[PDB]
């Protein structure tokens, strides 16, 4: 009754902001304490914190993606099926004009990061890294290396036809973050599978291949 | 006869006056009872108002040292953000150098 | 004819003396009662003090040991803030040597 | 006789930490609420030999007091501009960060306080001279300084206080370089174009340097 009175409150999308705010906070305060309500009503909590996400009022976004973070941290089996959707959503919200939204939605990310199933996330992430706007992409690459980290070297090789495309054209973007989080990635993937990942290389000028050699040496110690 | 009656009327006077005599002194008892119970009651009264102001002022301090708990945090929190924010710039900045340095030689 | 004078007067005093007896009865009832009235406000003393107590014991503690996440919390505090003002300075100088390089 | 006990609490150098670090949090709530006027100066010489303390924290809260006293009553240290001042910049040579600090924000609340001609006179020599990180933290005092200077006082110092800047600019240590551009930036934004002879014997490069870091302080 209190998490129906809780989600009530909720469900009034850009309006009451300061109950709303009470609602969410007081969510958060329960999730870090049941564990068996969620069996039942899961979804309808994580499908209104998606539509806040679009709220015209910043902190509560925030806010709510904060919320997404304690949940992704406390529960994250019940994401199984919605990992596509959640991905876009929070990545769509890396695009915000207000800081404290994308760093809420940065360390949600980060989150988002360590939970989801990795061969997914990398085949979702793949087209997005690949057409998606600055700074989704970065965002996405970050994501991916967070993904690449956990992969198995026999699961990461059957993926790496599909992953290798996006981290050399997005190696030749302007953007110096997008760049890093490339040679980043790179650095990931080579922890995983060594010099067997040479040969995917051989398309990068012999600079790029300094820059890279000079981060792997320094991951290295 | 008249004699009997005397007699009866002096011990029925003895009688009453042990009796006024014994009035007297339960009075008295109950005066002393009377100014025990109006001790006690105050002391009763002071000790239920003293604990009173007592509890009040001890939660006083207990919702200060929460909410300066909460606060602080809050604000360790906010550090630790900040904290991480510098770091990535330090890196970043890290980054341009070295590209730089390939760049140039 | 003073006999049944003194046969009335020996009457009156009777009735005054069954009198007095009701009246001493009714003062040791009061006694009783305020008796009664003792133990029950020493019994309430007892139970106030006793709560009190143990009320006041619990608050002891848990105020003393609020005190001590208020230390370890704002030491930790201190810290992060000295980290912070470390990483602050690398950025400024690292920045700085790079707007040297650039020139 | 509230303030007297504190006071002899404080004469035990070296020792009873605890207590002279009550007496020290005293000090300062008394100066957060005119005994000043019959009392300052022995407290003063306390709080200066207790730069010398062995304990680094005792160190801290004594600057941190300093700080208060300098915040409410400056005109206090008229005569004793010169030896606070190098007593707190000795005191940003030492090995604790805290203290670092604390003496930074010190100093910080002095360079507000001080009489400005006789705080830049006294800091010259130290910039010319002094070694890392008392130097520099001589020239950022420098340039708070020279934020509440007239143009005509500036410019009667301007012979004396270019050399250190100069040299300085020509350190090896990335900090005091900076340092000097900063105050460097400071002094034009009083007199503008008019430092620009005193800078004839600059290369070009630093030159340029030193109009970007303007330019940026111009938007």
């Amino acid at each position: 009754d209190l998490v129906a009175e809780l989600l009530k409150e909720l469900s009034n999308h850009n309006e009451r902001v300061e109950e709303r705010k009470i609602a969410l906070y007081e969510l958060m305060k329960l999730t870090q304490e049941s564990f068996s309500v969620w069996d039942e009503h899961f979804k309808t909590i994580l499908l209104l914190l998606l539509e806040t996400l679009g709220d015209k009022e910043p902190t509560i976004r925030a806010l709510a993606l904060k919320v997404l973070r304690e949940i992704l941290r406390h529960q994250p089996a019940r994401f199984k099926n919605y990992a596509e959707l959640t991905v876009m959503k929070t990545l769509e919200a890396h695009k915000d004009p207000h800081k404290e939204v994308v760093r809420s939605a940065e360390e949600a990310a980060s989150v988002l990061a360590t939970s989801i199933s990795p061969e997914q996330c990398i085949k979702v992430l793949c087209p997005i890294i690949q057409t998606a706007d600055y700074p989704i992409n970065l965002a996405a690459i970050k994501m991916q290396t967070k993904v690449i980290e956990r992969v198995s070297k026999e699961t990461l090789n059957l993926l790496l036809p599909e992953i290798m495309p996006g981290l050399i054209q997005g190696y030749d973007n302007s953007e110096s973050s997008v760049r890093k989080a490339c040679v980043f990635c790179l650095v990931a993937v080579h922890a995983v599978i060594g010099d067997e990942l040479k040969p995917h290389l051989s398309q990068l000028t012999g600079s790029k291949m300094k820059l890279l050699n000079l981060y792997i040496k320094r991951a290295q110690t | 006869s008249t004699t009997a009656l005397q007699e009866a009327l002096k011990e029925k006077q003895q009688h009453i006056e042990q009796l006024l005599a014994e009035r007297d002194l339960e009075r008295a008892e109950v005066a002393k009872a009377t100014s025990h119970v109006g001790e006690i009651e105050q002391e009763l009264a002071l000790a239920r108002d003293g604990h009173d102001q007592h509890v009040l002022e001890l939660e006083a301090k207990m919702d200060q040292l929460r909410t300066m708990v909460e606060a602080a945090d809050r604000e360790k929190v906010e550090l630790l953000n900040q904290l991480e924010e510098e770091k990535r710039k330090v890196e970043d900045l890290q980054f341009r150098v070295e590209e730089e340095s390939i760049t140039k030689g």
